[PDB]
Order: C-alpha cells, then structure tokens, then sequence
DNA sequence: AGTACTTACGCCTGGTCTG
DNA sequence: AAGTACT
RNA sequence: AAGACCAGGC
C-alpha cells in the first residue's frame, strides 16, 4: 500500500542563490515544497529517498529576470488510500455518529451505521465509547477497517470505512 | 521510349502505366531537336542511388519534404527519367565560390 | 504583467490548435444562461440583470465580481456566455464548405460517392494534405450525381460488387444568398435545404469519413460548423463607454447579440404558438442572418444589415481584416510606452554614435534601476535629487510592489533605499537607446545611439549618420525608444549600435560617409595649393582629441 | 535527442548573438545581485562586470544550440572562442 | 510582401538556410557561407592577361638559366637551381594555378576579373609590409617548401562547415574553391618573392592573419539573413526615382507577380 | 535554368539604376521563389497558401478567410514562425534567441 | 505540482477515469509497468509496512549524515530515538510524517533488515501482485478466509493450502516483542 | 508612440530577440491569462487568493498553466472563439521536429 | 469565356459633424 | 483598374 | 471616449 513513485519537480532559483552551493539550496527547497504535500494523483508525499543522489540537471535561465528553472528529478515514499483496501489503524475521536481511526498519515472515518448493529454507543461513558456483548472501543483501541470510498481534500484524504463485514472489528 | 511526330491518339496513351514494373516515356519529335541540357543556363543533373539519397538526409538531418524539389514533368527531370522519390544533385557554378551543390526531390 | 502573484506554474506557449466549438463544450464552458436580451436596468434599477452581459460573464461599475473570481476589472478576462439557438444556423465563413461537403457526400444514408474501389479515388486518397484531398476528392465527385451500388471491381466489368446502399439521385446545388438550394433530375424538382437536415447527414457521416475529408475526429467533426450553441463574448470584448452615470454607451457587438436574441426568441414562441407551418421559415431566415452578420458583413448577397442611421455595423471580421486591426495593427505592431519624438536637427559636435535628448524628454523618458551597492549611493541622490531637477529620478518600487510617487508622497526627501528596490530614474549621459526615422525599410533604420543630454528641444544627431535614417532637417521628425531590462538595452548596445552598423551587407560596403561641409570642405582643405601657418596648425592639432601633443 | 561532447559539429567560435545574450543576461543577473565571480578592479556597471567576467572566461554559463531537427549541442562560455 | 514572404528565413547552427518548416532553401547562405559584411572587390590576376605574361609571372623552372628564381631573391637561390625533387612541387603548383585560369574562365566567361570575395589580400600583405621593414635589396629567407607547403596547408584551415563525414566535408571544398584560386593567385612562388619580398616571418604572419580574418567573414548561425535579404531590395526599390523595354520599378512589380502578360517579352538570339 | 533567369532578371532590375546588391539577397530570394517546385509567386495566390503555419499567414492579406480554415481542417500550428511568437508576446527564434543559456553548476564551482 | 514519469498525451476528451479497488485497478499512475528516470521498466514498488519503516528511516538517517558532511565548514524506545531523527532532517511541519512513523513503527510486524528481508524473499516467489505482495506482507492473517477476504484480488490465484503455509512461515518470522 | 510593422521587422534583422519582446510586451499589451493543460483555452476560474482554480467543462484543479501574452492577443482568441473557432494554448509540444 | 475575389507605403498633427 | 483564379 | 471625412507634414 506505501508506494515508492519517481517523481521530478521544477523549482524557479532567483539569481540571488547563484552562489557556489547552489546544489544546497535547491535540494533544501525541494524538501520544502514535497515533503507534507497531498495530491489525488500521488497521495502523500512523505519522504524524499537518497537525499543525496538527487538529480538536479542543468538548469535554463529564464528569459526577463535571471531566474533560473530546473528540473529536479528525485524518487520518494507515497502512500494513498483506495476503496477497498484494508487497512488497520487507531481510533482517535469517537462521537455519537461514529468514530474516526487514523491509519498513518490519514484518517479513516467510520459511519455508526456502517458498523455491525449489536454494537451501541454509550455517550454517558467517559471517554466516549461503543459497548458489545464482548467488544469495547473507545480513544486508544485499535481496529481494523475496510476503506469503502475516499475523497480527496485540499492538503489531505479522509475516507470512509467499515467493519460490518468479517475478520473486521478490534484486534 | 517512343517517338510520336505529330502526335498521339489520346485512346493510346492510356496504356502505358498498365503493365508494372516496367516503365514508359512518350517523346515528341520537335522537343527533342536541340539538347534542352546543353543550354547554356540549364547546369548539370544527377541521379542519386537509393545509397546517395538515404544518405543525404542523414547528413543534413533532413525530412524528405524539407528538400527542394523538381517538377515530374520539368524538362531536365524527363531528360533523365525520374521517379516520384528520385533525387537529383544540381552542381552549378557560382560568382561567390565557383561550385555549388545543390539538391531536388522529386514530386 | 497584471499583479498579484499565483501559484500557478508560468509556461510559454508552444503549439496552437485550431479547433471548431461543439454545442457540447460551448456549453460546458459558458456560465451565462443568456436568456434575456435587455442590458440592465432591473426596472430601471441600476446593475444589471441574469440575462445579457452578466449573468455571471465579466462586469463593470468597478466592482469585483467576476463569478466571486473577485480581482475586478483588471485580471478578470471574461468568462463567455452560450445561448442556445432555436433552430440550427449556418456559419456564414463556413457556407462555402458545408456545401462542398454535401457535393461530395449523399444525403439518406450519408457516407463518401467513391470507395476504393474507384482507381482515380486511390491516388486521390495517398495525398497526405487537408487541403490537397478534399480538394481533389471535391472535383472528383463533384460531377457525378447518384449513389452508385454497385460498381465494376478490380476484376470484370462484367461482375458487379455491392457496397452501400440507396441510389436516391444526388442533387446538384448552388449558393442562394445564406441558403443552399438544389434540384432533382423529365423536369426539375427545386426545394430548399432545411439546416435541420444538412446538420443530420453530417452527424451521420464516417469516422474514417471525416478524416478521409479534410477533418478531425477530436477538434473538428463538420456536424460542428453548424451553428446549435452560440458563445457570447464576455464584456471585454464588447465593452461599453460610460458618461458617467444616467445616459448608454453600449458596444456595437452587444448590439448584434440584442438582435439575434430578439430574433431567436420570436421564433421559438412561434414553434409552441400558433404555428402557421410555412410563415415561420421566414423568420427562420433572420435568425440565419444575424447569426451570420454578428460575424460577417462584407457579403455580396448585399444588404449590409445597416444599424439606425445607416452606420454599416462591426461584424467581429472585420475587428481582425488587414491594417487598422488586431493581428496586423495590434499585434503585429503595437503604440508603446518610453518613447519620444521631435523635430532632428544637425550637430557637428557630436560623435557619430551619440545623440542629442532634450532635457525636457530626459525627465520624462525614465530607467528602471535596481537598487544594488554598486549604486545605492548614486542612485539614493538621484531619488533625493527629486523628479524636477535633472539627473534625479521620478519613482521608487519596493519587493511590497507599490509605487513611490517622488513627486508627492510626504517621504519624499526622506526614504532609505534597500538593495532589491527599484528606481526608475532619468535617462542619462550614455544610456543606450534606439532611434529611429520612419519609413523604416533597413536595418539601419534603426540604430543605436550614446545619450547625451542637451538643452532647447531637438533630437540632435550627428551629420554622417544621416543618410543611413536618410533624413533632412527640413523639418523632419524622428522616434527614440528607450530600452528597459539590463540585457535589452545589451542587444542594443551589442548589435544594434551605430559603429556596428558601419559597414553595410545589403551592399558589402561601408553606409555612412561624409558630406556637406566636410565633405567640400575636406577638399579645400587638401589641395597642394593649400598652407596653413603656425597660429592656426596649432589650434586645429588642438581639436583632434587624439592628438598625442606632438606639434 | 541531445548530443556527445564529441561528434560536435557547430562553429567553434561564439556568435555574436550568444555572446551579445551572454553579456546581457550575465548583467541582468549580476544587476540582480548575483555572485561576481571576478575581482571587480572598481567596476560598478553591470554590463561592465559581465564584459570583465567574459574577459577571464568565467561565466558559469552554457549555450544549448538547438539544430533545425531539434537536437542540439552544448558548449560553455569557456571554451567557445570569442574573437569579434 | 517581400519581407513577409521571408522573414522565417534564417541561418542555422548547422550553415545552411532554412525557414519556419525546415525546408532548405540555400545549404550554405549565399552559396558561400560568408557574411556580405566581410567582403571587398578583389581581383583574379590569373583570369586577365596573355598566355604570355601568365608564365613570366608565375612560372618558376628550377633546371633553366632564364626561368629560375635569381639567387639574388631567395638565399638558398644558387643551391636550388637543377634540384629535381623541387621542380616537382614546383611543377605541381604551376599545373594548378594553370587548372584555376581554365577553372575560372568557365565560370565567369565575361572575362571580368573583380569580384566580391572575403579576407582582403592585397591589404594584408600591404601591412606586411611596412609592418617588417622589408627592404626589396638584401634576398629572402624561404624554402620553396616553406612556400608551397603552407600555402596548402593553409587553405586546409579555412573551414565553412565543419562535419565528420564525406558529403559535407565536400560541400566544404566547394564553398572555399573560388577563394582558394585567388588565394594560389597570390601566394604564388615568383611573386610571393619577386614582387613582394616576403621573409618568413612576413609570410607566416600574412598566413595567420588570412587564416583569423577569414573565419570571422563566415556567417554567425543567428542572423535572420530572409528579412535582410528582403529589404536590401525593397530599399533601394524606393530610391527608384524615374533602351526602350520594360524597366524598373513596373517591371519589379510585374517579376514578383510572375505576371504572364508582360508588356515587353522581347528574346534575343544569337 | 529558370532560377537563372530570374535572378538575372531581377539583377538587371536594380542595376538599371546604377546600384549594387551583393548576389546572396536576390538570390535568396529567387531561391525562395523557386525551391518549392516551379515559380511560387511573391503574393497572396503563392507563398501565403504553403505549408507555413497558420498564424504566420494570417499576418497577410487573407487574415480571418485563413484563420476560419484553420479550424476546420484543425491545423496545428509550431510557433516556430517569427510572426507566430510576436502576436504571442514570446522571445522568437531569432538571432539572440536561435538557442538557450544555462548555468552549468559544476563549472560554478571551479569559480572561486 | 510533482509531475509523474509518463507524458499521457491528453487529447481534450478527458474521460474515462475508472473506479479505484482491490480489483487491483490502481489510478493510470499505478500500473504495475511504470518507468524509472534511467527511463527504464519496473515493478511497481510495493511496502508493507514496518519495511516501509526501514526505508524511512534509512534515509532520514543517511540524510543526517551527509547533512554533517557539510556542517565543517524496543516498542517505546522507538518513539523518541525517531521524534529526533526527524527534530533533526525533518521539515518540523510534516506533521504528516511524525504520525506516519508512529503509525508505521506501532503497527510494523519486523524489526530486523534481515528478518524483512526473507518476508520478501518469500513471497517474491508467489507471482502475485505488488499490492498483494504488501497487503499480506503488513495484515495478521490465520486462516486463508482472513486473508482471501481481506484481500479478494487473491480468490483463485493461489491454492488455500500454499497461500496457508505462506502464513505459517509469516508469524513464525514475525518478530516478537 | 509607434512600434509598427516596419520597426518590428527591422528588430528582427538586427536579431534582437529580447527587446522586440521588451517592446511588444513590457512596455505596451502585456497580460497574464491562466490556461488548462487540457482544453487550451481561458476558461479557466482563478481566484488567485484561495488559490482554488477549477475550469468546470473540460473539469480542472490540478492541470493548470499561467502564460503571458499580448492582451491584444488574448482579444484576438476571444474575439475568434465568439465567431465559433478554438485557438488551443499548449505548453507543451507532443508533434516532435 | 465570364465573373468574382482580395489588394492597394509608413508615420504624424491639425480641425469638423453626426446617428 | 488590374491581374489571377475559379466556375 | 469610439467612429467618417477633409486639410496638411516627411
Ligand atoms: N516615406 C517617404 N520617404 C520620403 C518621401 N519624400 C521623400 N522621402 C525620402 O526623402 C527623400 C529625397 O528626395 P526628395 O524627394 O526629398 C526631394 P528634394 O528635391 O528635396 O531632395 P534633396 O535634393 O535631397 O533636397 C526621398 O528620396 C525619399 O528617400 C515621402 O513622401 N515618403
Ligand atoms: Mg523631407
Ligand atoms: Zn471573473
Ligand atoms: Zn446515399
Ligand atoms: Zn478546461
């Protein structure tokens, strides 16, 4: 599910850091606008591999201002979510419509009515929480989830999943 | 090649392209009196082999279509018999350096 | 250019593809129902009304809203609007193909006259060029008028083969105003080509059909050059011209859109009113018109839809035809900024490469410096020096991208420089610059020269750099260009300098020379005949700034 | 497509279109504050720097020469000849 | 029109003339590869003059009392004369000079001797001159070698184009030729030491020079040579300010139309 | 043969008046006028029909009628034209710009 | 944005973006045929968890280092010897990254180079796909239902019985705690 | 002033590339339009701020490009897409040569 | 053989009338 | 007005 | 402010 996609990036140099450790200061900003970001088409972009080898090409000079433009070919760890996938993470908020469990870098949401039905949810407990026969889950209690459908949002994914079917449920 | 005086009856001509590989050419008499190619303009012609030509766009990095060209039916380019591909290499004289050579496609 | 920034990737473009609108995408793309044609007044409430220009497209009235797209005026282009027609209309510069095509395609069943199976039709399908197939497939088919089923193959023309079928006679047909009519043959049968129909036989035409006309399958299917969906260029296109308030001011183009609104909505109300069949054909025909007098108005098919007062009407070709216009007069060539002009006179004191500015243009004409500690200094006193005296400056531009005005602003006298900032300054002794004498027809017309400012008011350059301008001073005037970017005004200096352009290749010779004075006097001055004494040699030695002091 | 630093066909020399563009550009920059990467004998015109850079050749620059099919070759400020 | 029908037109990187497409229009700018700026009317001795005063000039016979080089001109003059491993070069050098007059005679049949050619020789040797002091008494220093074998070995450093391969390195030669032959013209033995008594440092400077102020008469990939080209005719079409024919500007006008109706058609026979 | 005339045609057009024009133009110009195949007249009915993207050809006497079977035939267009770039407000292909510049950093190293 | 390894020549009809599932139909960028930058061929890159936790940190460490280069002129022990590997070569806002590494080193199933090492070398053997090859790697699994079911783009690929063995030998080498 | 045909094309005989952008742009038209990388128009929405940018149709957010060009030009396209006709902006080439 | 079709230097400064 | 090209 | 003419300058 973690990916290892070979992305390439174009960072705008202002003559300015046309200094002697340039190499330096595109990496730097390469790492500046990568890692953290989100995207649909490649998820999260987490961590920028081999940091050193990093390919940095001979960049153009622009044509009005000096700025100089290259394209900095690197390779990175990416992680996005899909519908279907399984993926087992822990609970963080939990209200009277469902609870929310966080699997890495995203959070997963689960529907009340997207669990099983001999389960309830006690709002009188403290912290909150949904009591079974036998189950009990609340804040840290971890679980496992089938990602029914996500949705892609501005600098992150949430998704909605469930644990109605089997093997699924706490762990 | 056949040489027609007067003329040809246009129910004749119609049969020459109808019997490949082979190949036809049709003369009129009066055109051929004097050597269009010994006119003092009209320089000297070339024939390239399929070698010379698929070699000279490759040292000019040159398309096919990006290469001057002749007239199927331009006197000299009958003088020779080209086909729709054949090149010719132009060699003429020059006020600013004696020779150059030059190149026409055909079409 | 425009302002505030965007985290937009900035690209140049490379590849321009020409393609024809789809009802579809016109659509799409619109965010402008159009559905009324008045302008605004919402009862005469000031603003403007969901109907034309605005139910969402650009604005006025300097307000933000752009569709929220805010920014206002300025960076906001406009956001077309569609109108859905009420019936099928033809596309004026498109007529004379629609007809070609059905020259050369049958109606009923619609599909090519001339399959492979025709030997002329090969050789006419190799040709790699639009313009080439569909022109010699056009003259190919052009005559024979039935839908063949079966021709003779390869083999005995004894043996027939079948293809398509529906031998319906294919009709001849020729160009009747913005109508395509055509008979059937004892005697003939002549009935008009309902848009309706022509649009059909189009949809309805081949893929491989398309293409093997001179046509894309992606970016232009024929169906398309029948008008269904009509896009509204946004305000900017057809701005308006306020006196003020309480009084019009409307743009021609929003005009002809006014009318074709009026004319589309007619007939609709006719075709779910008392529909009397054949009475509506007739203001089927406006629509036809407008829609096409919107683009065009030079036809030979006459009436010049004259507007009230008998003014012609801008018909958009027209905005774009040769001279005076868009590509060639906006362009192509354009009026532009830090430049001056006056009247040239001759000064022999002047090196050829230099040129005389007025102080007076000096002051105006400004350079844009950026602040560096090579010049701070310098350029901190021209800034103190003020917009009126002479080497000073008139501007200062902090990274904030806000402009000082020096000659007002209560900071004046004061403001501390910072390496980044801006100081558009005067023009100065030396600052290269691009003069000119039109007609330019040579490289030189156009050269480049030192600047040296001057007083009184003429453009004062030097005599032997004349005829290359080839210029009097009879009263001729001259343009001087000033340079902007620290590696534009480089080109200049580099290449368009006057000492560069010394010894000119249109004829592999030198340009300039000497003449007049100079010249006749060079000679006198020469003669065998010719002495000079002590007092004078001296001087003369003198004046020569080269002179190595050796009498 | 690119090119080898060998098989290089182009004129060896610089045109006075690049070197004119060098200069220029090498200006805009060093007006825009960028390193100078020569002792400046008391310069302070950009232009003049970068005539000065040009001079020593050390302009960190290179002229991609794009060919009519598209390939090009790279040469640097430092090789290319500049005679004028 | 003109200028629009040839702006696209330019020079590039690879010396040959194409427009916006690609297509070839001149494989060398101006047959030549020389930028007009960097040339001047010379003359072609060679062409010009009687079979006779050809040999007298540049005809040089090691083996004969009367057509050898006086030692008076070069210094090892009196150990030249018989040397048959000379008369070679010597012979070979007169049969070319002799190849470049029939050479020319074929191109510019007119007869006419003065044209417009890059690196101008007659200067540069003028500088020679008085740039060494060369005095026309005492004798030269050079072997005939040092002569013929520079001369040559010259021409091979006068590089147009510059390619790896035969075709190209073959439109080479041919671009050079014409200057080449006005180059033997001038660096002929006899007169590279009977007329101007060049040492060797003379020559070897006058060689170096041509050599530089040549490579810098080729033209600069970078030049929009189409719109050039156009208006160094429409320019002086406006100066047109106007034995009995179509003449001028009208005509000018008709040319461009390619009109088929001229109103003069004339045609003249010989 | 053609080409020759011409051009010598041409030639005797400007020597007439007693100036000069160094061979290389005029040729150019026959050259451009004949390449293509036979004689392609310098106007509207010739050198404006050919190959030439469109935007280039719409720069001259046809403009609109051109552009409107641009879009019908869905030409595509290089932006290789020096009037191309101009209406775009781009940095043509010509002289100063027949290539690019760029700053090798490693070379920007061995500077200092 | 980070443009992606293949120029997918758009021509204006954008449509057709089929439904993401373990269907193993993966977004166009997620082929199982991408290219590499040599410009090259390669096997997509699956990671199971705690394998990715190994690449992360290696080169967040790495990075460390050649980040000196420069500078001269046990469960719970985890969580803090990490928070500074990052407070270290991390952007300090990637908030994302510091519960990426909580997540990958609470949940991961291997502490050893080694031991990861042979989950791979095992079922790099299958034929199976990438995002299998991962699902199983980093997903407790007893029975081949627990698994077939969690992970149904296997259902006929694989015999239950080998596809069982394959999860014997799994929390066999699943390191302890 | 005026910097017409003629002076244009003498720039261009000078081979001086960037002041007859200088001219052309910086100091007259000038204008900065958003595209799609998809449909290569300008329809695009960019509400430079939110930084949200859409183009509903051939449907965007991501795919998006900036230009600058000659506002004179930017009319040109609108006024020949009112007449029917797609100018398509692209900034990248996919035909080779 | 008749008819139609797109064109026509470059720039610049005045004052005048009207739907 | 002419010249060319197309019908 | 836009658009037609007329006079005129080189
Ligand atoms: N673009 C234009 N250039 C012109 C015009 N009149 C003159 N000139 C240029 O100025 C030029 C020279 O000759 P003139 O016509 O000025 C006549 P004049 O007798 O005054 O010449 P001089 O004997 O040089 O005084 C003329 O050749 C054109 O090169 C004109 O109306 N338009
Ligand atoms: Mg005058
Ligand atoms: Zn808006
Ligand atoms: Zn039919
Ligand atoms: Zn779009």
């Amino acid at each position: 599910m973690f990916f290892i996609k070979d992305l390439s990036l174009n960072i705008t140099l202002h003559p300015s850091f046309f200094g002697p450790r340039m190499k330096q200061y595109l990496k730097t900003k390469l790492l500046e606008e990568v890692e953290g970001s989100c995207t649909g088409k490649f998820g999260y972009i987490l961590c920028v591999l081999d940091y050193d080898n990093i390919d940095i090409q001979r960049g153009r000079i622009l044509p009005t201002d000096g700025s100089a433009e290259f394209n900095v070919k690197y390779r990175a760890v990416v992680f996005k979510p899909f519908k279907g996938e399984v993926v087992d993470g822990t609970v963080v908020s939990c209200s009277q419509h469902g609870f929310e469990v966080q699997v890495g870098p995203m959070k997963v949401f689960v529907t009340k009515h997207l669990m099983p039905q001999d389960l309830t949810f006690n709002a009188g407990s403290n912290p909150p929480s949904y009591q079974s026969s036998e189950d009990v889950i609340t804040i840290k209690s971890r679980i496992r989830v089938k990602i029914e459908g996500c949705i892609s949002q501005v600098s992150s994914i949430h998704a909605i999943g469930s644990i109605k079917e089997d093997y699924l449920g706490a762990i | 090649i056949f040489v027609y005086q007067n003329n040809i009856t246009p129910s004749a001509m119609k049969l020459v392209p109808s019997i490949p590989p082979a190949t036809i050419e049709t003369f009129n008499e009066a055109a051929l009196v004097v050597n269009i190619t010994h006119h003092e303009l009209v320089p000297k012609h070339i024939r390239l082999s399929s070698d010379e030509k698929r070699e000279l766009l490759k040292r000019y990095r040159l398309k096919e279509s990006q290469l001057p060209r002749i007239q199927r039916a331009d006197p000299v380019a009958l003088y020779l018999g080209l086909k729709r591909g054949e090149v010719v290499k132009i060699i003429r004289k020059s006020e600013t350096s004696g020779r150059y050579a030059s190149y026409r496609i055909c079409m | 250019v425009g302002q505030q920034y965007s985290s937009a990737p900035l690209r140049t473009v490379k590849e321009v593809q020409f393609g024809l609108f789809s009802p579809e995408e016109v659509r799409a793309i619109s965010v402008a129902k159009i559905r009324f044609p008045e302008t605004m007044d919402e009862t005469q409430t000031r603003a403007k009304i969901g109907g034309l220009n605005d139910p969402r497209l650009g604005s006025i009235d300097r307000n933000l809203k752009c569709q929220t797209c805010q920014e206002g005026m300025n960076e906001c282009p406009g956001h077309f609007g569609h109108i859905d027609l009420a019936k099928p209309v033809f596309h004026v510069g498109f007529i004379a193909k629609i007809k070609k095509v059905c020259e050369c395609v049958c109606m009923h069943c619609g599909k090519l006259l001339l399959d492979e199976h025709n030997e002329l039709m090969r050789q006419a399908l190799a040709i790699k060029d639009s313009k080439k197939r569909f022109a010699a497939i056009w003259t190919l088919c052009k005559t024979k008028m039935v839908c063949e089923t079966d021709v003779p193959s390869e083999d005995d023309p004894t043996q027939l083969v079948s293809r398509g079928g529906c031998g319906n006679t294919q009709p001849t047909i020729r160009k009747d105003g913005l109508k395509l009519v055509g008979s059937w043959k004892d005697e003939p049968e002549l009935r008009v080509l309902s848009t309706e129909e022509i649009l059909n036989i189009f949809k309805h035409i081949s893929v491989k059909d398309f293409t093997s006309l001179g046509f894309n399958e992606v970016f232009s299917r024929p169906e398309w050059m029948i008008l269904t969906c009509l896009p509204v260029p946004p305000p900017p296109v057809r701005p308006s011209i306020s006196f003020n308030e309480s009084q019009r001011g409307e743009d021609d183009l929003t005009f002809k859109l006014a009318d074709i609104l009026k004319a589309n909505i007619s007939l609709e109300t006719l075709e779910h009113n008392g529909a009397p069949h054949h009475a509506i054909e007739e203001a089927e025909s406006l629509l036809q018109f407008h829609v096409a007098t919107y683009m065009d108005n030079d036809i030979a098919g006459q009436p010049q839809a004259l507007q009230k007062s008998g003014r012609p009407v801008k018909s958009i070709r027209a905005r774009l035809k040769g001279k005076e216009g868009r590509i060639r007069g906006n362009l192509m060539g354009k009026r532009v900024d830090f430049s001056a002009r006056t009247v040239i006179s001759g000064d022999p004191n002047l090196e050829l490469d230099q040129v005389g500015v007025p102080k007076s243009i000096a002051k105006t004409l400004t350079y844009p410096e950026v602040v560096t500690p090579y010049n701070i200094d310098r350029l901190t006193q021209l800034v103190r020096n003020g917009p009126n005296e002479h080497p000073g400056a008139k501007y200062v531009i902090r990274d904030s991208g806000d402009r000082i005005d020096l000659r007002y602003s209560k900071r004046a006298g004061d403001i501390q420089l910072q390496y980044g900032w801006k100081v558009e300054r005067h023009i100065m002794d030396n600052d290269p610059v691009l003069f000119n004498r039109q007609p330019s027809l040579h490289k030189m017309s156009m050269m480049a020269h030192r600047v040296k400012v001057i007083p009184y008011s003429t453009f004062r350059l030097n005599l032997s750099v004349t005829s290359p301008y080839n210029a009097d001073f009879d009263g001729d005037e001259m343009n001087l260009h000033v340079p902007q970017s620290e590696e534009t005004r480089a080109e200049l200096s580099q290449l368009c300098a006057v000492p560069l352009q010394i010894v000119s290749p249109q004829s592999n010779k030198p340009c300039m020379g000497i003449v007049q004075d100079t010249l006749c006097g060079i000679r006198k001055l020469t003669l065998r005949d010719t002495f000079i004494e002590l007092d004078q040699v001296l001087n003369m030695l003198y004046w020569v700034p080269d002179w190595d002091g050796v009498i | 497509k690119a090119i080898p630093k060998d098989q290089r066909a182009t004129t060896p020399y610089m045109t006075k279109y690049e070197r004119a563009r060098i200069l220029g550009t090498r200006a805009l920059q060093i007006s825009m504050n960028a390193p100078v990467f020569v002792d400046l004998e008391g310069e302070t015109d950009p232009l003049r720097i970068a005539m000065k850079e040009l001079a020593e050749k050390k302009i960190p620059l290179v002229i991609r020469r794009y060919l009519p099919d598209g390939s090009f070759e790279d040469w640097s400020v430092e090789e290319l000849i500049v005679d004028l | 029109r003109l200028v629009k029908a040839l702006e696209d037109i330019m020079v590039h990187y690879d010396n040959t003339t194409r427009n916006s497409l690609g297509n070839v229009i001149q494989f060398i700018y101006g047959e030549d590869g020389m930028d007009a700026a960097h040339i001047e009317k010379q003359s072609l001795d060679t062409i010009g003059g009687s079979d006779a005063a050809f040999e007298k000039r540049y005809r040089v016979d090691l083996l004969n009392t009367d057509h050898t080089l006086d030692p008076s001109l070069l210094e090892s003059g009196s150990e030249i004369l018989g040397d048959l491993k000379l008369q070679v070069l010597l012979d070979e050098e007169y049969k070319q000079l002799v190849k470049d007059r029939k050479f020319l005679r074929e191109v510019f049949v007119d007869g006419e001797a003065n044209w417009p050619l890059p690196v101008n020789i007659r200067r540069i040797i003028q500088n020679a001159q008085q740039t060494f002091h060369i005095d026309h008494t005492k004798p030269s220093d050079l072997t005939i070698k040092d002569i013929v074998l520079g001369v040559k070995d010259l021409q091979e450093n006068l590089l147009v184009l510059r390619g790896k391969n035969e075709i190209i390195q073959n439109a080479q030669r041919d671009a050079v030729t014409l200057f080449c032959c006005l180059l033997r013209s001038r660096l002929a033995t006899r007169r590279v030491l009977q007329e101007y008594r060049l040492t060797k440092q003379a020559f070897d400077w006058v060689l170096s020079n041509i050599e530089a102020q040549f490579l810098r008469s080729v033209v600069h990939p970078g030049e929009m040579v189409g719109v050039l080209a156009a208006q160094s005719i429409g320019e002086p079409a406006t100066q047109m300010t106007l034995k009995k024919v179509t003449s001028g500007v009208p005509r000018l006008k008709e040319i461009l139309n390619v009109a088929k109706n001229m109103k003069t058609p004339s045609l003249t026979v010989y | 043969a053609g080409r020759a005339a011409l051009y010598k045609e041409v030639y005797n057009v400007i020597a007439s008046d007693g100036s000069y024009v160094n061979y290389r133009h005029m040729a150019l110009l026959v050259d451009v006028m004949t390449t293509q195949g036979g004689l392609t007249s310098v106007t509207r009915h010739g050198f404006n029909r050919s190959n030439t993207g469109a935007l280039m050809r719409c720069s001259f006497e046809e403009t609109v009628e051109i552009l409107f079977e641009a879009g019908a035939s869905a030409e595509l267009d290089d932006c290789r034209g020096v009037s191309e770039n101009v209406i775009l407000g781009q940095m043509a292909p010509i002289g100063t710009g027949a290539f690019d510049v760029m700053i090798d950093e490693e070379s920007l190293v061995k500077y200092m | 944005s980070t443009s992606t390894f293949q120029t997918r020549r758009r021509r204006l009809k954008k449509v057709e973006e089929e439904e993401n599932a373990a269907t193993l139909q993966l977004g166009q960028e997620f082929q199982l045929k991408q290219i590499n930058h040599q410009g090259e061929e390669e096997e997509l890159i699956a990671l199971n968890l705690s394998e990715a936790r190994l690449v992360i940190k290696e080169a967040l460490v790495e990075r460390r280092r050649a980040f000196k280069r420069s500078q001269k002129k046990t469960r719970e022990k985890e969580l803090e010897s990490i928070d500074v590997l990052l407070e270290q070569t991390t952007g300090g806002n990637n908030k994302d990254l510091k519960n990426t590494m909580q997540y990958l080193t609470n949940f991961s199933r291997f502490r050893d180079q080694e031991t990861v090492g042979a989950v791979i070398q095992l079922l790099k053997s299958t034929g199976l796909h990438p995002f299998e090859v991962a699902q199983l790697g980093s997903l407790a699994c007893d029975t081949a239902d627990e698994a077939k079911t969690l992970i149904p783009s296997l259902n006929n690929k694989i015999s239950d019985d080998e596809l069982e063995r394959i999860l014997k030998e799994l929390s066999n080498l699943e390191t302890l705690y | 002033l005026r910097f017409g045909e003629m002076e244009r094309d003498c720039m261009i005989a000078h081979g001086a590339a960037s002041f007859l952008k200088e001219r052309l742009m910086e100091a007259s038209d000038a204008f900065r339009v958003h595209i799609c990388g998809i449909c290569g128009l300008m329809t695009v929405i960019a509400k430079l701020n939110h930084n949200q940018f859409e183009c509903k149709g051939c449907d965007n957010k991501i795919d998006i490009y900036q230009i600058h060009i000659p506002y004179a030009a930017k009319l040109l396209f609108q006024e020949l897409m009112a007449m029917n006709i797609t100018p398509r902006l692209y900034t990248d080439r996919s035909r080779d040569f």
